[PDB]
């Protein structure tokens, strides 16, 4: 019984939530997504200028 | 963890349980096989003790 | 949100007595079938009927 409790113990300590990642994982690559759009939003600012010219 | 896969802490405190279910299942069988609840001096040493004495 | 991080080791401290009661639990399961055995042998002491050599 004391080796399961030490165990279970470690299990405490560094073990990850893995529904809780899932949450995370999603809403992640949602925001790469927008974060590649976004770069290609700044990208194009000087595209603005020529038509001055 | 809560949602852990590397550790299930029920499945070990089920294991413990079953482990004690087999441990009566054993002591069973041996009085069956035997006769006796007292066949040895691991079960009572004391009244195995007096009982051969006698 | 330093707070709500700080939370993690309260978390932790928690499970640690959890741990450590669990475990003085599965001593005390030992202790109290052994007073339970205690107490028999007592009881069977406390006959006069017995012999020197049983009691």
């Amino acid at each position: 019984k004391l080796q399961d409790s030490l165990d279970a113990g470690v299990g405490n300590l560094v073990d990850a939530d893995l529904a809780k990642e899932s949450a995370k994982l999603q809403s992640l690559q949602t925001k790469q997504q927008l974060g590649v759009q976004a770069l290609s939003i700044a990208n194009s600012s000087s595209s603005a200028i020529l038509s001055l010219f | 963890a809560l949602n852990s896969i590397n550790t299930n802490s029920g499945a070990l405190i089920a294991l413990q349980n079953l482990n004690s279910t087999n441990a009566e299942l054993t002591q069973v069988q041996q009085r069956i096989n035997t006769g006796k609840k007292i066949g040895s001096a691991k079960d009572n040493g004391a009244i195995w003790a007096t009982a051969k004495n006698q | 949100s330093a707070t709500a991080n700080s939370m993690n080791a309260v978390k932790d401290s928690l499970q640690r007595g959890q741990s450590t009661i669990d475990v003085a639990l599965a001593a005390g399961d030992t202790i109290t079938d052994l007073l339970g055995k205690m107490k028999e042998k007592a009881l069977a002491a406390s006959d006069t009927s017995l012999n020197t050599a049983s009691f």
